[PDB]
RNA sequence: AAAGUUACCACAGGGAUCUUGUGGCAGCCAAGCGCGACGUUGCUUCGGCUCUUCCUAUCAUACCGAAGCAGAAUUCGGUAAGCGUUGGACCCACUAAUAGGGAACGUGAGCUGGGACCGUCGUGAGACGGUUAGUCUACUGAUGAAGUGUCGUCGCAAUGGUAAUUCAACUUAGUACGAGAGGAACCGUUGAUUCAGAUCAUUGGUAUUUGCGGCUGCCUGACAAGGCAAUGCCGCGGAGCUAUCAUCUGCCGGAUAACGGCUGAACGCCUCUAAGCCAGAAUCCGUGCCAGAAAGCGACGAU
RNA sequence: CCCACUGUCCCUAUCUACUAUCUA
RNA sequence: GGAAGUCGGCAAAAU
RNA sequence: UCUAGUGGGCCAUUUUUGGUAAGCAGAACUGGCGAUGCGGGAUGAACCGAACGUGAGGUUAAGGUGCCGGAAUGUACGCUCAUCAGAGAAAAGGUGUUAGUUCAUCUAGACAGCAGGACGGUGGCCAUGGAAGUCGGAAUCCGCUAAGGAGUGUGUAA
């Protein structure tokens, strides 16, 4: 992070951020 | 629950209270001390003008609680020097007196009356023998030591006190150079420091002591604590027979109060008084230092003239300061 | 719960309508004029969701509501949605 | 109230050093020192 | 003769089961790509006490910017969570202020307050039952064996924690300023609130000092003498404990944010910014204060 | 509602026994 | 000081 | 001929049906899992490789070669400085940087900067304590030039 937030994202959020790229 | 600055709350580690911290050094001024180690023996209560400019009771006089420490004159029995380390301050090399009074050498020894009192023995014969490992030391610590405190003791005989083994421990010689403060210990070595020539009863010091234990709280109580900003009020002495007497009062006297300092016993030495409140009960330790930081507002900078000081009976209800003057009123005794 | 969770207009009644959520002014704006008259919402025509909401007179996106129009009676289709805007505005079907 | 922290009380306290203080009691120390 | 219809439908059964500060609608334009932005026209069960921290989307405190901002008292807007944000019944008064929130069932193993099935009788209607069914760790302190030969003294400080807050009074003043009405501020100074750490000189409280005295009753045939009574009762009572019911003390350096600038290009001008550099907040980091690595260490004494 | 009263409270403090604790 | 405590004179002392 | 076991689902692609604040909902389609370990994706039911007797040697896939970690702190050419770098909130904003694309001026002297002009009818016309270009409302003409507006703003009671 080093900012206020992590750059790694949860798995089911990955997907998920898949899924919407799709749609 | 209190300051989260004092915590974890913990029995204090020592009995005698510790200095962490010196006033910082100075070439300009010349070679003298920094702190004192004295014996808490109570208080009483004083009534003292006040010459308060701006105050409303300015021109007048208050009753002020000022706590006596009883400071003998301390020994100075060695000299220890200190090198500036990128890990820090570290003691280079100590340097000791030829002959140590048995108060300071009970100190190395937990039993000193079936110890073979052997402390120092070697030393004193191979500073008798040789002075060229001396000069040496001293002058390894003149050339490459930056910071030099001196080892002394207090005379705790003199004391009213049961305990025999003197409370040894290093006093910071701030001012001049290296050598000046090298020098000022070895003309010092083996006599003695008088606190009149250390605080003169009109500066602004600090006190430090462990406070006395409550038992076990829902650990409260025997911690290590710095005051801040005690005023000292007079520095009597044990031999004149005025110092509890002040210029307004008269009344031959003695700073001892009539019946006794409760469980500590008689005044006899070179006496410290100090307006309020200080750490640690009666017959403890107490060690004084003077201000790191200097600030001398008018509270800590207007003169103080005693007007009368109260050596009544601290034990029960005492209403006489003097056994001359009791008898002056009350009656002729059966005895 | 029954009761209509949509602005309407004011057994049968078997659900409950709030009178809060009733209306009974629509701002109605003419075509050919272009100028938004509030006039009193007569009734209710047809509700193209449901025709039991046609009964029961909600006011809803679509739906066609007969208004005065006499100082300008005509129908007029809702374009909005008064559950959302809080307003009957609705567009004059001339 | 402004704290103890204050710049300028802290440059207030720096101007006072050498007025009110610093040279009585160096010379203070001096006196009981030649004790 | 009956038949269709029911989204006016009603009674049983079967299946299914991220968020915050900008209104909408209809037109006129409409950079542009039939839409079309900004603009423009209309009209209108929950609920609250304590508690711990935390967030800032800041009520007060600190410092700035702007405004017809003379002064004073304000209003708005920045940095800013260090420090606070009461006492009683829509109030109330105090107060510097009585800010908004989180701990998704805030803290109910801190805390409390404001039935289903079956049956039976039943038209448009509701009741009178039989079964029933719940499930070591962390922190606070306290010791502590041990490398360092052994024991001890005096110290070093890696690291961890931190603390002070707010107000009104004097002077500067009835000056600056103001037709007048009014009326500042900085330096310096004295007190008081809140909090923190201590202390028991004085004062109050405390009584198993069963310390002294008095009273009641009891027991020794009497006097006296004593002894008593689950601490019989009363007054005083050291010592100790204790009390914002008593008393003391509560620190200094830089670096910055907002912001004000200096030199100065980019861009032959200019520019607080790009390289550079000052001034500057209750902020930050240190100092001071507390702890001392129980597997960090030094000097020294003896053997 | 008025009056009186009091540690209910501001704000807790002290004492006593028992408990609690350790030992066999 | 005297119910300001707490939803409240609950318990004590007063009588 | 006869005789066991199976009669679920999950995930994904594509087409398509409507869509809807936005999700999604309905089919079909063949896949993957399901019966299945292994390499890689830091970790993993669904991602990339690969499908299995016990071993030796060689070589690869996917992914990697600063160190943890086996393997070039390789080669060549560029971009990027973030006081919150990098490994849907979307319409935009930025005197942040780099390339281009188009259109403009330019020895008749490019911009920029210095030295000036920036005029005459005319204070055109109204407005009102007044506004002489710059309180304001309509006009927006003009002669001279190298060029000067019925004036770009400051300013002025004007």
């Amino acid at each position: 992070s080093l900012k206020k937030k992590s750059k790694r994202r949860t798995t089911r959020l990955r997907s998920r951020i898949e899924k919407k790229a799709a749609e | 629950h209190g300051s989260l600055g004092f915590l974890p709350r913990k029995r204090a580690s020592r009995q005698r209270g510790k200095v962490k911290a010196f006033p910082k050094d100075d070439a300009s001024k010349p070679v003298h001390l920094t702190a004192f180690l004295g014996y808490k023996a109570g208080m009483t209560h004083i009534v003292r003008d006040l010459d308060r400019p701006g105050s409303k009771m300015h021109k007048r006089e208050i009753l002020e609680a000022v706590t006596v420490i009883e400071t003998p004159p301390m020994v100075v029995v060695g000299v220890v020097g200190y090198v500036e380390t990128p890990r820090g301050l570290r003691s280079l090399t100590t340097v000791w007196a030829e002959h140590l009074s048995e108060e300071v050498k009970r100190r190395f020894y937990k039993n000193w009356f079936k110890s073979k009192k052997k402390a120092f023995t070697k030393y004193a014969k191979k500073y008798a023998e040789s002075t060229q490992s001396i000069n040496r030391e001293l002058e390894r610590i003149k050339k490459y030591c930056s910071v030099v405190r001196v080892l002394a003791h207090t005379q705790i005989r003199k004391t009213p006190l049961a305990q025999k083994k003197a409370h040894l421990m290093e006093i910071q010689v701030n001012g001049g150079s290296v050598a000046d403060k090298v020098e000022w210990a070895r003309e010092h070595f083996e006599k003695t420091v008088d606190i009149k020539s250390t605080f003169e009863q009109n500066e602004m010091i600090d006190v430090i002591g462990v406070t006395r234990g409550k038992g076990n709280e829902g650990n409260a109580g025997y911690m290590h604590r710095t005051q801040l900003n005690s005023k000292i009020y007079r520095i009597g002495a044990g031999d004149d027979a005025k110092n509890a007497s002040t210029d307004f009062d008269a009344t031959e006297k003695r700073i001892t109060p009539m019946g006794g300092f409760v469980r500590y016993g008689v005044v006899e030495n070179d006496f410290v008084m100090l307006n309020g409140a200080t750490p640690g009960p009666v017959k403890r330790v107490l060690t004084l230092r003077k201000s790191l930081l200097t600030h001398t507002s008018r509270k800590a900078l207007e003169p103080v003239s005693l007007k009368w000081i109260d050596t009544a009976s601290k034990f029960g209800h005492g209403r006489f300061q003097t056994p001359a003057e009791a008898k002056q009123f009350l009656g002729t005794l059966k005895k | 719960k029954r009761m209509i969770t949509k602005a309407t207009f004011v057994k049968y009644e078997r659900f409950i309508r709030p009178m809060a959520l009733r209306q009974k002014k629509a701002n109605v704006t003419h075509k050919e004029l272009g100028v938004t008259m509030q006039l009193p919402i007569i009734g209710v025509k047809k509700n193209p969701q449901s025709p039991t909401y046609t009964q029961l007179g909600v006011l809803t996106k679509g739906t066609v509501i007969e208004v005065n129009v006499s100082e300008l009676g005509k129908y007029a289709q809702i374009t909005n949605n008064p559950e959302l805007d809080g307003c009957v505005n609705a567009l004059l079907l001339t | 109230t402004s704290g103890p922290r204050d710049n300028n009380r802290n440059k207030w306290a720096k101007k006072h050093l050498k007025k009110g203080k610093r040279a009585k009691n160096s010379n203070f120390s001096k006196f009981l020192k030649k004790k």
